[PDB]
RNA sequence: GUGAACCGGAGAAGUCAUUUAAUAAGGCCACUGUUAAAAAGUAUUCCCCACGCAUGUGGGG
C-alpha cells in the first residue's frame, strides 16, 4: 500500500493568501489557503519557474484533489503601506508616494490534503524535503514557523479520513481549542452527481500560468469535523519558559562531604582570619553548587567566623556571589563582629 | 563625525516634568516603570537658559503682526500686517495666527519695511514676504533644534508658491529616561488662611506629584550637518557647541523649581567623537538596586561603565577608533573600579572638557570663539 | 506550605522579651544588634532541615518584623485585600477613599526589600479600625511568590471582589 | 542551502514605525498585541544606508530587489512580549507674552519600547546565480549585509527620541528548509527580578531550539550555527550539549567565521 | 518562484504658574531560679632515630 496524498502544515506568524476581488491597491485575502497559492508554492520548492510553470507541471498537478482542515482561524490584521516616499516612482516619472493597504492573517494554522499519483506525491515529498527556493506563506514578508515537512504521506479512500489522520498538535498547557473544525474541500462529481448542490461556491483559484497570471473558476464546498471524534487532540514537546536556574543544595551528599575534607587538609586545618582550628568550611562562589563542586572556591573556617561571615551576607545584598575571606577589605567589619560575638553571644540556646 | 554626550544625573525630590493630571511623567523601559522627562523640555530649558542668551536669535511666535508693530513704532500698520499675514495661508483667530512660525529675529525689520510703505501693492507684497520667512534660517536654535512650516491652501493668493521651509534638525535628544524603578510619592498639601474665623479650617486642601531618580540624558550633535545649517559658519558652529555644552551642564528644567529647588549638578559626564550614533541606555535594562556599600550614583556608574567596556569589545573596529573624555568634579566618581581604560582623558573642571572638545573639534580655543 | 505553618506558630509561641528585641530593630540590617540575627536564625533555620520547603529570609524577617510590632491573632479566611476592602467601603467615595486607596496600590509595584513601610501604613490602618485578626499564613505564601503576575492579579481581584459584593 | 539570521534587539522607548494615525504599528501573536515594525521599512532603512552604500549585476540589485528575483527575505519584526503603547502630551510654547499663558498648540504622540525578533533570509544558489557565477563578490555582499543590518536602525521620530540600540544577540545557521523561531514567544515574556528582558528572550530561544533539536532535526544533516554576543554578554543554553556551535565576541569573527564556513574567503 | 514579485507615513513643539495638617492625651496595676558536687589522677604516654644488657639514656614531633 504505497502513500497516496501528500500533508501540508501552513502556519506561520502573519500569512496572506489573496483573493480574487484585490484588483486594486486593496490588497485583500482568502479564509483558507487558494488552490494556486499552494501549487506557487509547490513550483517554487520544485525550482519551476513561472514561464515554464504553464507548459506542463500545473496542468499535470491541477488534476489532484485537494482538502484544507482550519486548526486555528487566525485574525484579519491590515497593514498602511506607502510606496516610493522621497523617491520617485514609474510612470517617464513622477515624484509622489503610492498608499496602500494589506491584510495579512496573524496566528492562524492550516492542514492541506493533496490526493494524487503516488510517484507524484513522493516526487513532491522529496522535492519538499529540500525546497529550491525559499518558500514562504503568500507574501515574501511570510515565512513559515514550522517545516512545511511535518506530516508522513498515506494512503487513504476520502478527504475526511485523510484530516482525521493527523492529530491536532496543542499549545501551552492553558491553552483551550476548537471545538468545530471547519474542513474546505474541492467538489468531487463521481460521474454520477453531475450537478453540485446549492451550498457549493465558486472559487476562482485554478491557475494557468503565473508571468501572465490566469485563473479559472471551481465549485468548492465546505463540511466540518469534530475534534476528539475526528482528529485526536496531540501533547505539546517537552517545554517550558525559561528562567534562570536556582541551582540546588545539599550537603548530606558525600562528594561534598569529602570535597570539604579536602579543603580542611588543604588549608592544614586552620581559620583564615584568626588561625584558630577550622570548624567547617564557607561556600564561596555559589555557582556550580551540587554537581560540580570544585575544591577551590571553597575556604576553611571556624564556628565564630563563620557566624559573622553568614552575618554580615544576611545583611546587606545577597546574590550568587559570596564574602570572601582573605581580601584585604571587609576585615575590620569582620573583626567587630567577631567583638560582638565574643561579647554578645549567649551560650543559653 | 558626531558629537554624543552620555550624562548620569541624580535628582533632588522635584516634578520637573508633569503630564496634563499633574503627575510626574512615566514610561516603560525593560518591562520596568522608569521615570521620564521629555526631551523637548530639555531642548527648551537649554534653548532659553542663561548661559545660551548670547546665541538666542531665532522666536517661535504666533504673534507676528504684535512684532510688526512693536518694531514699527508708531505708525498704524497692525490690521494691514494681519491682512498680509493672511493672504499667505496663515488665517487669523483674534491677532494671533493658526500656526506657530520659526523665523530669526534679524528678519522682522525688513518684514516691517516690507509692510509699511504703501508703493508696493498687496497680493505681490505677500509673495515678497514668503520669500522673507523662508529664508530667515540663520539662527543657532533654528539650526539645532530644526524647524519645518507648512502654510495653508484654502486662503492662498495663488501667486504666493513657496520654496522649501525646511530645515533638517542638527541635534538628537533622547528621553531622559531613569536608571532604576520608578517610586511616584504623593506630598498632601494645605494652605491656610491668614484671618482667623470660626472654625480651625484651611483655605485649600490638595495633593501634588514628586519622585526622585537618577536620570540618564543622552544628546547627539552633527557637525556637518551643523555647520551646513549655518552656511559654512565654523567658528559660530562651535560657538553653538560650546555654549550648548555649558548650558546642557549648568542648567535644569524650570518645572515646580520655586517648591522644591532641585538645582542638582551631573555627576558624570560622557563625551564621544564617533562616525555612527551609540546609545547607552541599554546599559538599565536591568533596573539599579541599592547595596549598603555602595550608593546609587556609584553603581549606576559602574553599571555604565561596564556596558561600555561590553559595547566597545563587541563592536570594535580599526577602522573606526572612538576617543571620548570623561568628566566627574575633582575626578570624585571614575568610570569605575574596574578597568580605568574606557577614558582616553579623566578631567576634573568643566572648562577644560569644554576646551578639550573644542580643540578636538576644530583646534579652536574658547575665549577665541565666545564672540 | 507547613514550613509557612510553623514559622507563624513558633512566631505566635514568642514571649514578650525576643518581641520587644524584634519590635526594637523596626526598619533596620540583619548585620546588627546580634540578638535579633541569632532570634531570627533559631526561628528560621530549623525549617529547612525537616520541611524541604521554606519561605524566603528576606519575606521571613519583614513577616517577622511586622508581626512584632503589629500583633496580630493568625486566622484563616482573614486575607490583607479582603479587610483592606471592607474597610474602604464604609468610607467617603469623594476624598477618603482616593488616598487610601493610592496608599493601597502603591504596594503592588515595590519588591520585597521596600515594602515595609507601605505594609506599616496599611496595618496602622487596620489597628485604627481594632482588627483582631490577620491571615499570616497566607500573606507569607503571596509574598513568596510575588514576581507572578496571576499572585498580583488575583491580589488585586480579591480586593474588588471585597469592595464591590 | 540557506542561510538565516535571527536578531534579538531591545529599543528604548521611541515611534520606529507609524501609520495613518501615527500610532506605532502592531500585530497579533500567542493571543496578546505585540508591537511591530514593517518588513519593508526594515529593508528600506538597510538599502538607503550612507555607510552601507559608501562600503560595497550591482551587488544591491543583486541582494534586494529591482525577471529580477531578491535572494533577500526580511520578515516583519515581531516583539517578544506584550506591547505597551504610550501617550506623551506635549504643549508648544510661545517666546512672545500675550494677554493670557496660552500654549500655542496642545497635543498627544504615541511611544513604545519593545524587544524585537528579527528574521531574515538569503538565498545563496539565487544570489549566486544573479552575480553569473561569482562567489567572492557574493560573500562580500553577505558581509556587507551582515555589517548594515548589525549597526542600523529606522529613522522614524529620531529627533525626538534617538533610539540608537545596538542588538544583544545573533544566531546566525544553515540549512534548507526555512523554519523561523518565533513560536518561542507564543508566551509572551513576562519579567522577572533575577533577570533582564533581552536574557528572558534569549533564554525562550535557546529553549526552543533545544526542543526543536530535540526533535524533527535528526541525523540526516547536521545543522551548523554560530551565536554572536558583545564580548560574551549573553549565553545562548551555557554547556547544554554545545547548542550553538560557538560563542562569539566581536561582529568582525562572527562575520569571518561565517564567510569562512560559506566559501573559506577572507 | 503564490492576486505574486520591486515597496518608510514622514517632517514642528516646556503643562505651566499659588499654597503650614493644624489643634487634646500615664500603660497602668502582682511576683525568691530555687534545690547536689575534691581538679584530681603511677604501674604500659600517640609517634621518628644512635648505642645496649640494660632492668636506659640523648635529640625530634
Ligand atoms: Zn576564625
Amino acid at each position: 500500500a504505497p502513500p497516496n496524498t501528500l500533508f501540508l502544515r501552513l502556519e506561520g506568524a502573519l500569512q496572506s493568501w489573496g483573493s480574487n476581488e484585490a484588483k486594486f491597491a486593496l490588497r485583500r485575502t482568502a479564509d483558507a489557503p487558494t488552490k494556486s497559492g499552494v501549487l506557487g508554492l509547490l513550483c517554487a520548492a520544485m525550482g519551476i519557474g513561472r514561464a515554464e510553470a504553464a507548459d506542463s507541471w500545473l496542468p499535470k498537478l491541477a488534476n489532484l484533489r485537494m482538502g484544507v482542515r482550519i486548526d486555528r482561524p487566525g485574525i484579519r490584521w491590515w497593514d498602511f503601506h506607502t510606496v516610493g516616499a522621497g523617491q520617485r516612482m514609474r510612470m517617464k516619472t513622477r515624484a509622489e508616494t503610492l498608499l496602500s493597504r494589506r491584510e495579512y492573517l496573524a496566528d492562524a494554522s492550516f492542514l492541506v490534503a493533496l490526493q494524487g499519483e503516488p510517484e507524484l506525491v513522493a516526487k513532491l515529498s522529496a522535492a519538499l524535503a529540500k525546497p529550491v527556493w525559499a518558500i514562504y506563506l503568500g507574501r515574501k514578508s511570510c515565512p513559515p514557523s514550522r517545516p512545511v515537512c511535518e506530516h508522513p504521506p498515506g494512503f487513504y479512500n476520502t478527504l475526511e479520513e485523510a484530516l482525521s489522520a493527523v492529530p491536532l498538535q496543542k499549545r501551552w498547557h492553558n491553552e483551550p481549542l476548537p471545538q468545530i473544525l471547519p474542513c474546505v474541500m474541492d467538489w468531487i462529481p463521481g460521474y454520477d452527481g453531475e450537478h453540485a448542490p446549492d451550498d457549493a461556491e465558486i472559487h476562482y483559484d485554478l491557475p494557468v500560468s503565473f508571468q501572465p497570471p490566469r485563473h479559472l473558476p471551481r465549485f468548492v464546498i465546505r463540511r466540518e469535523l469534530v475534534v476528539g471524534e475526528d482528529v485526536q487532540v496531540s501533547r505539546e514537546t517537552g517545554t517550558s519558559v525559561w528562567r534562570p536556574k536556582g541551582t540546588r543544595a545539599d550537603y548530606n551528599n558525600s562528594e561534598y562531604k569529602k570535597v570539604r575534607a579536602e579543603r580542611l587538609v588543604m588549608d592544614h586545618a586552620a581559620c583564615m582570619v584568626c588561625k584558630a582550628p577550622a570548624t567547617t568550611v564557607q561556600h564561596v562562589n555559589y555557582r556550580r553548587a551540587g554537581g560540580k563542586e570544585i575544591p577551590e572556591d571553597l575556604r576553611a573556617l571556624c564556628r565564630l567566623c563563620h557566624d559573622a561571615c553568614t552575618m554580615l551576607e544576611y545583611g546587606s545584598g545577597m546574590t550568587t556571589n559570596r564574602i570572601d575571606p582573605c581580601d584585604p577589605i571587609w576585615r575590620e567589619r569582620i573583626l567587630a563582629k567577631r567583638k560582638e560575638i565574643v561579647e554578645f553571644r549567649s551560650r543559653g540556646q | 563625525m558626531l558629537i554624543e554626550i552620555h550624562m548620569i544625573q541624580n535628582h533632588s525630590p522635584a516634578n520637573l516634568n508633569r503630564d496634563d493630571l499633574g503627575a510626574p511623567k512615566t514610561c516603560y523601559f525593560g518591562g520596568v516603570l522608569r521615570s521620564r522627562i521629555s526631551s523637548q523640555c530639555i531642548k527648551r530649558s537649554i534653548r532659553t537658559s542663561n548661559d545660551f542668551k548670547a546665541l538666542l536669535g531665532g522666536v517661535r511666535t504666533r504673534r507676528l503682526a504684535d512684532l510688526i508693530q512693536q518694531e514699527a513704532g508708531e505708525t498704524e500698520c497692525w490690521k494691514k500686517a494681519q491682512e498680509i499675514l493672511n493672504k499667505c495661508g496663515f488665517k487669523n483667530k483674534d491677532d494671533n495666527t493658526k500656526m506657530l512660525v520659526f523665523m530669526s529675529k534679524d528678519k522682522i525689520k525688513d518684514l516691517a519695511r516690507i509692510v509699511l510703505d504703501n508703493s508696493l501693492g498687496l497680493t505681490e507684497a505677500a509673495q515678497q514676504v514668503a520669500n522673507v520667512i523662508a529664508q530667515a534660517t540663520l539662527a543657532p536654535d533654528i539650526a539645532l533644534c530644526g524647524r519645518m512650516l507648512e502654510p495653508n491652501d484654502k486662503d492662498k493668493d495663488k501667486k504666493v508658491k513657496w520654496s522649501n521651509t525646511t530645515v533638517e534638525a542638527a541635534l538628537q535628544v533622547a528621553h531622559a529616561i531613569s536608571t532604576h524603578i520608578a517610586r511616584p510619592e504623593i506630598d498632601y498639601f494645605v494652605a491656610a488662611d491668614d484671618v482667623p474665623g470660626e472654625d480651625a479650617g484651611a483655605g485649600h486642601i490638595g495633593e501634588s506629584m514628586f519622585a526622585s531618580a537618577c536620570f540618564y540624558k543622552y544628546f547627539s550633535i552633527d557637525w556637518e550637518q551643523l555647520v551646513k545649517n549655518l552656511k559654512g559658519d565654523t567658528n559660530l558652529a562651535a560657538h553653538t557647541v560650546g555654549a550648548f555644552l555649558l548650558a546642557a551642564a549648568k542648567t535644569n528644567p524650570s518645572g515646580k523649581q520655586n517648591s522644591f529647588a532641585a538645582h542638582n549638578y551631573p555627576d558624570g559626564i560622557l563625551v564621544e567623537f564617533k562616525n555612527s550614533p551609540i546609545s547607552y541606555a541599554n546599559a538599565f535594562v536591568r533596573p539599579v538596586s541599592v547595596v549598603k556599600e555602595s550608593d546609587l550614583v556609584e553603581q549606576s556608574i559602574g553599571q555604565l561603565s561596564n556596558y561600555v567596556n561590553d559595547i566597545r569589545l563587541g563592536y570594535y573596529d580599526e577602522q573606526s577608533p572612538v576617543i571620548g573624555f570623561w568628566f566627574s568634579p575633582n575626578n570624585r566618581y571614575p568610570l569605575g573600579y574596574k578597568h580605568s581604560k574606557l577614558a582616553s582623558r579623566n578631567i576634573g573642571n568643566l572648562n577644560e572638557l569644554v576646551g578639550a572638545v573644542l580643540d578636538y573639534i576644530g583646534g579652536f580655543k574658547w575665549e577665541e570663539v565666545q564672540k | 506550605n507547613r514550613g509557612t505553618v510553623d514559622f507563624i506558630a513558633s512566631l505566635e509561641n514568642l514571649k514578650e522579651g525576643d518581641l520587644g528585641i524584634l519590635r526594637k530593630l523596626r526598619g533596620a540590617r540583619l548585620d546588627e544588634k546580634l540578638p535579633g540575627f541569632d532570634l531570627f536564625s533559631a526561628l528560621w533555620w530549623p525549617l529547612r532541615q525537616k520541611n524541604q520547603r521554606a519561605p524566603k529570609r528576606e519575606v521571613a524577617w519583614l513577616i517577622a518584623k511586622l508581626f512584632a510590632e503589629f500583633r496580630f491573632e493568625q486566622r484563616e479566611g482573614a486575607t490583607l485585600p479582603i479587610l483592606m476592602g471592607g474597610i474602604c467601603r464604609k468610607l467617603e467615595p469623594k476624598k477618603e477613599l482616593p488616598r487610601v486607596l493610592a496608599r493601597f496600590d502603591q504596594l503592588a509595584s515595590l519588591d520585597i526589600m521596600q515594602m515595609e513601610e507601605p505594609l506599616s501604613v496599611i496595618m496602622g490602618i487596620l489597628r485604627k479600625h481594632q482588627q483582631v485578626c490577620l491571615d499570616w499564613v497566607g500573606l507569607t505564601d503571596v509574598l513568596s511568590f510575588w514576581e507572578q503576575e496571576p499572585v498580583k492579579r488575583e491580589w488585586s481581584d480579591s480586593f474588588i471582589k471585597a469592595y464591590k459584593i
